[PDB]
């Protein structure tokens, strides 16, 4: 029925809307909300409807094995699973990985977050923002004109290359055959940009499609093949040698790297960034602030990057946990802890012993329990209506002390913000762009487009659907210079005369502990990602995976508090109850990853 | 008209259709807007829910016997198929309400070739192949965790330009990018001939780019275009960039022991 929580008042008595597939996202998610008289969303419901038992399959095997398993929980956070295994293998058995090794998985993650958050933007989110039917009646001189003040240095801005694009969407939809433009809510009173924007995103979305391959060569490069790049416990397998054309790499390689880095630093900076700051300014000038869930009280991150290895103090995105909207303290979190981070399956489809507590990974427990409330609509193998009071997904409650939180971009982002503001001097460059970002925002994009300049704090602006959009561009370009750094040091360091890429002192199982456990932690694209594995004689004892997608789209826990999805859909009007354009806007700012958050 | 091309997603990663759009020749960009007809697909399609669910519909009717259902993931027996559910209902139904008016299969990767690595044991929601569920319809199976790019375009470019399956194996998988074994042209092979191997990781042996047979390459027993064909256009592949084959295109690869332990007897693969 109608409870409060976390400051939100939860009703269930309007009108149920279920959304079952959410397209445009990874894997399968239902969701279901409850809207008020005038439409108003007053309860939202986050349904996982996959699970694969990723846990259950590895139980019994060779840890070294474990990273390609668990690369497979996700195709497109492709390598950030084989990472955070590789990191509690050598956790657990006191591996430490050689320089070139570590500024090498460096290089694989940002590329990685790049390729991820580029690609979500465009491919995934941008439908929700823009009208690509709309974009067939943009004049293509204004959108040159548009281009230019969007975004100076792009090359590809002329008024017949935007008529060019135009044209060949314009023969494509009057085919007939509109693929994936079919059946699409174009025309509704929740698309606000105007013509010319449609048709500047539009042709963004063509380039990305096209520029996205060439980025995910760094990962063939280093680990020979994407999706899906190899990785080592120890190091990496791409044994470098100069003097050498018959060594995984090479000067030759190393160029062909950085080639591509530029690239990507070029499309953040003149494509991406810009256009997210331009279609957020839009929206905000229509007042559309909404979707700020639990990034307005409640954010967490592990923190990473360290600019010297094994160094968390220079963590070049430093996390913690932010409570109750307290941006002027952050608190650790250790991933070892057994109080900070824990598991619930109140409201989901696995079983506990005792389901009134949560379980830290290292005692976790996956044994499916898949059984529908007394107040469900339909069959166990036909549902119309979730009934959200009992078990209702596949996801697990995730939870800090107790706390949910929302983890992202968006959580980095801030948490980045709290510890410039407290003095550190590793998280200066992400609140560079925060207050570049601002000032575009309120004041320049405002003015050159004639429309009212506003004043809005980034306590104000970064809680919402569009902060949230925001601040994964700004990660995105924030990624693509560190590794341009990264690709610096590794060079140096080969020149130097230091070659080593794996450290095999621990490689035979005969030389391990007989028994030990350790974590691997990641800030992978949609947030915070953690592995935690026991180890017993030679053989996985135990692994746990909690990934972030399981934190932002947990259900309820066990005292009824909503994870970050629920939160974000709160309190937000739809201009048709039955197209769920808002809600998908919401619900993509996440980048929902429904194959990572069950595993 | 374009074939349209019905795109489901069972129990999967999504590796297959980010593979898919890496492809340089022919473009996915092109592919989409000049080749297939991408009707429904739930990574790229701007409609969700019943807007989603009723593009199926009409697509079947319209086009019933003549277009292509591809399928990514698989379905599971377990749960009573509701560890993976659409619409409110299994996977396993909709599979098999859109295949049965499909002109042809194709089963993208070893998700759905063969069940993948949710399909390892124990396999806790039994997942199934889809030529295993769907026993009545020709069927191509296109393996590979997931499999290359221009593999995956090849398939849809020959089957668009032909209107006919290509050439299978008795494994249903296209000869034209499935008859050579890694081994086969492996630029490595020389030092395999010579008995040259990496020992340990980073030994000198694997700075020079010595064979990786004693590392657990599995590339002597495993089908698949990437020592010619290789990734991303042709920039490396899992060898080349220093790492043994693990077997990722072939039927139940998860369980034949660790990658890193190399096959026994040699000398079959000389
Ligand atoms: N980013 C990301 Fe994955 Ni497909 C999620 N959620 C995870 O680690
Ligand atoms: S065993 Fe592997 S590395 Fe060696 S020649 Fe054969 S395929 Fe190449
Ligand atoms: S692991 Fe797979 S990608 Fe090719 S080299 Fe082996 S079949
Ligand atoms: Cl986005
Ligand atoms: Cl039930
Ligand atoms: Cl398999
Ligand atoms: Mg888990």
């Amino acid at each position: 029925s109608a409870y409060a929580t976390q400051g939100f008042n939860l009703d269930d008595r309007g009108r149920r809307i279920v959304v079952d597939p959410v397209t445009r996202i990874e894997g399968h998610m239902r969701c279901e909300v409850n809207v008020d008289a005038n439409n108003v969303i007053r309860n939202a419901v986050s349904t996982g409807t996959m699970w694969r038992g990723l846990e259950v399959i590895l139980k019994g095997r060779d840890p070294r094995d474990a990273w390609a398993f668990v690369e497979r929980i996700c195709g497109v956070c492709t390598g950030c699973h084989a990472l955070a295994s590789v990191r509690a293998v050598e956790n657990a058995l006191d591996i430490r990985i050689p320089k070139n090794a570590h500024l090498i998985r460096e290089i694989m993650a940002k590329t990685l977050q790049v390729h991820d958050h580029a690609v979500h933007f465009y491919h995934l989110h941008a439908l929700d923002w823009v009208d690509v039917m709309s974009a067939l009646k943009a004049d293509p001189k204004r959108t040159s004109e548009l281009q230019q003040l969007v975004s100076p240095a792009h090359p590809l801005s002329s008024a017949g290359y935007f008529r060019d694009i135009q044209n060949r969407l314009k023969r494509f939809v009057e085919s007939g055959q509109l693929g994936p433009f079919m059946n699409g809510y174009w025309g509704s009173k929740a698309y606000v940009l105007p013509p010319e924007a449609n048709l500047m995103a539009v042709t963004h979305y063509l380039e990305a499609l096209d520029l996205q391959k060439e980025w995910v060569k760094i990962h063939t490069i280093f680990g020979g093949k994407n999706p899906h790049p190899n990785y080592l416990v120890g190091g990496v397998p791409c044994a470098i040698n100069l003097d050498a054309a018959s060594a995984p790499v090479n000067m030759e390689r190393l160029s062909f790297v950085k080639a591509r880095i530029d690239e990507i630093i070029e499309f953040n900076k003149n494509v991406y960034v810009p256009d997210v700051l331009a279609i957020g300014t839009l929206y905000k000038q229509a007042g559309w602030l909404y979707g700020g869930g639990l990034a307005a009280t409640n954010v967490l991150d592990y923190g990473e990057y360290p600019n010297v290895a094994y160094n968390k103090s220079t963590d070049q995105l430093p996390g913690g946990a932010i409570l109750n909207g307290n941006w002027d303290e952050v608190f650790p979190v250790d991933p070892r802890d057994s109080q900070q981070v824990q598991e619930f399956v109140s409201h989901s489809w696995y079983k506990y012993a005792d389901e009134s507590v949560g379980l830290h990974p290292w005692d976790g427990v996956t044994e499916p329990n898949y059984v529908l409330g007394a107040n469900t609509k339909g069959t166990r193998t036909r549902i119309e209506q979730i009934d959200e009071s009992a078990k209702y997904s596949w996801i697990k409650s995730p939870r800090w002390r107790g706390h949910a939180m929302e983890v992202g971009p968006l959580s980095r982002y801030i948490l980045a913000y709290a510890h410039a503001r407290s003095g550190n001097k590793y998280a200066e460059r992400p609140k560079e762009q925060l207050e570049y970002s601002a000032q575009m925002i309120n004041s320049a994009i405002p003015k050159a487009l004639g429309l009212p300049e506003t004043q809005y704090t980034l306590k104000q602006l970064l809680p919402s659907t569009i902060g949230r959009t925001l601040a994964r561009a700004l990660e995105s370009q924030y990624c693509g210079e560190m590794m341009h750094s990264d690709w610096h040091d590794l060079v140096a360091n080969i020149r130097a005369g230091d070659t080593a890429t794996a450290n095999v002192d621990k490689w035979d199982p005969a030389t391990w502990p007989l028994q030990a456990k350790g974590v691997g932690t990641v800030a992978a694209p949609r947030g915070a990602l953690g592995h935690w594995i026991r180890i017993k004689d030679g053989r996985i004892e135990n692994y746990q995976c909690v990934v972030p997608t399981t934190w932002n789209g947990s259900p309820r826990d066990y005292k009824g508090q909503i994870g970050a999805f629920e939160a974000s859909l709160m309190n937000t009007p739809m201009v048709n109850p039955e197209q769920p354009v808002e809600i998908l806007r919401t619900l993509h700012s996440f980048d929902p990853c429904l194959a990572c958050s069950t595993h | 008209p374009r074939t349209p091309v019905l795109w489901l997603h069972g129990l999967e990663c999504t590796c297959c259709s980010e593979s898919f759009i890496r492809s340089a020749h022919p473009l996915a960009k092109d592919v989409v807007l000049s080749m297939i007809s991408l009707d429904y697909d739930d990574t790229l399609m701007a409609a969700a829910g019943h807007q989603a669910e009723a593009i199926l519909e009409e697509i079947m009717t319209k086009y019933k016997g003549n277009y292509i259902l591809a399928v990514e993931g698989n379905p599971p027996l377990n749960q009573d198929g509701m560890s993976c559910i659409i619409g409110g209902r299994p996977f396993i139904e909709q599979l098999k309400y859109v295949a049965k008016d499909a002109k042809a299969i194709i089963s993208w990767g070893s998700c759905a070739s063969w069940g993948g690595v949710q399909a390892a044991k124990p396999n806790p929601t039994q997942a199934t192949p889809v030529h295993k569920v769907i026993t009545d319809k020709p069927i191509i199976k296109v393996p590979g965790c997931p499999p290359i790019a221009e593999v995956m375009t090849g398939v849809i470019t020959y089957m668009l330009t032909f209107d006919r399956i290509p050439e299978l194996d008795r494994q249903g998988r296209p000869k034209m990018f499935y008859s050579q074994r890694i081994h086969d042209k492996c630029y490595r092979r020389p030092h395999f001939d010579a008995g040259q191997f990496v020992e340990e990781w980073d030994d000198e042996s694997a700075r020079k780019g010595f064979c990786l047979y004693k590392m657990g390459c599995k590339g002597p027993t495993t089908y698949n275009a990437c020592s010619t064909t290789r990734w991303n256009e042709g920039t490396s592949f899992p060898i080349q960039s220093g790492h043994g084959c693990i077997g990722c295109s072939e039927d139940g690869f998860w369980d034949k022991g660790s990658f890193y332990d190399r096959l026994t007897g040699i000398s079959q693969f000389g």
